[PDB]
């Protein structure tokens, strides 16, 4: 899950994309992170089926 | 930004930089604009011409809603005269009056929300400090369009980033045990939990 | 300080984030399709003939600019529209915060492979794009 957003960034980097989807990518790339060093510490939870 | 040192509380990273955990929870996820440093003497020096421009800008502004204003007045008088004239219902040249009357009431007051946003944009540069925010992106961007080159915003963890390499960490240590000095303790609880 | 938000909702924070832009009108989309044609024949042109005229370079300055605010200019009415897109496919294990993301990948795609002045409709033509990338988003997980 981190993998996939940490690339998806690095190809609209270079692609010229316009502010505000680059922040949003931003902020889940670093919500993606703070799921992976410790699930459950904010908000809903990510769980699986 | 790790997880741990900004969400359990006590956030150390609140603590260091002395800001809410409401704020940092704001600034890292991109909702939120932070000044990273300010030119203070130049902006100190400058001072006086901008508020020359400033006063420029309005009194401009000020100057041209008066005389859209005076020439709508004497187009109305000149319809009211007419009406006058034509001998129409009196009821009816008081709906024109009233309509005219909103109309001015309108225009007049769009000015006054105008010149509201211009001295606000004011008074946010005049008391600019680090560790500030602004919510409102339109106020964040007006402010870049009128002084980039004398002050420098930024978000995210590119932010605390640039926050953290400007710490010097030996003053506000020494100014922490300062204030731990004077006896003042609803500010010595304070100032020893962030020492600590 | 101690404080907490709710934080309840992420993806209504992006679309309040997004959300005062007004739409467009039927025929809005060629009048800025107009405006960054020229400004990419103007640079193409300043990028093969340059130092030609001095008020040249400020008028090849001027419609680029231009075209810049319309590129800037016909994007944001288009997110209310991807969203509704997006929530047609939700329900399936992938978060549609997910989805909007290539959603808006499929939309710059779309955008700048637009036409060549050609009569046509913005709002069909992105939707063509839009469906099939994120379908095939999501098809990837598997």
């Amino acid at each position: 899950r981190v993998i996939n957003r940490n690339n998806r960034l690095k190809r609209l980097i270079d692609l010229g994309a316009p502010e505000i989807i680059v922040n949003n990518e931003k902020r889940m790339l670093q919500e993606s992170v703070d799921a992976l060093f410790d699930n459950g510490r904010r908000g809903r939870p990510v769980t699986g089926p | 930004t790790h997880i741990w040192y900004f969400k359990g509380v006590p956030s150390r990273l609140g603590y260091l930089l002395d800001l809410a955990p409401k704020d940092l929870e704001k600034i890292i996820y991109f909702a939120a604009y932070v000044i990273t440093s300010v030119d203070e003497e130049m902006r100190h020096n400058e001072l006086s011409t901008l508020e020359a421009e400033m006063a420029v800008e309005r009194k401009a502004v000020e100057d041209q809603r008066d005389g859209e204003l005076e020439a709508r007045a004497q187009k109305l008088e000149a319809d009211l005269a007419e009406l006058e004239a034509e001998g129409a219902k009196a009821d009816a040249r008081r709906k024109v009056r009233d309509g005219g009357e909103r109309e001015m009431r309108q225009i007049r007051d769009r000015a006054q929300r105008e010149l509201d946003r211009l001295e606000d944009i004011w008074s946010t540069f005049t008391k600019l400090a680090p560790k500030q925010l602004i919510v409102d992106e339109n106020l964040y961007r007006e402010l870049v369009d009128r002084y980039g080159e004398y002050f420098t915003g930024a978000m995210g963890a590119e932010s605390i980033q640039k926050l953290i390499e400007n710490f010097d960490i030996d003053a506000e240590a020494e100014s922490l045990r300062d204030v731990i000095r004077n006896g003042k303790g609803q500010k010595k609880l304070r100032a020893l939990k962030r020492l600590k | 300080l101690d404080a907490q938000s709710p934080a309840a909702d992420l993806v209504r924070v992006y679309l309040n984030g997004i959300g005062k832009t007004a739409l467009l009108n039927a025929a809005g989309e060629v009048e800025l399709a107009k405006r960054i044609e020229a400004g990419l024949y103007a640079e193409h042109l300043l990028e093969t003939r340059k130092r030609l005229g001095e008020n040249r370079k400020r008028d090849l300055a001027a419609v680029v600019r231009d075209g810049e605010a319309a590129r800037r200019h016909l994007l944001e009415a288009n997110l209310r529209l991807v969203v509704s897109l997006a929530k047609r496919y939700t329900g399936r294990g992938m978060p549609l915060l997910d989805l909007i993301q290539e959603g808006n990948l499929g939309l710059i795609r779309a955008m700048e492979k637009f036409d060549y002045t050609k009569g046509f409709k913005f709002s069909t033509y992105a939707t063509w794009w839009i469906r099939q990338a994120i379908t095939r988003g999501m098809a990837d997980q598997s």
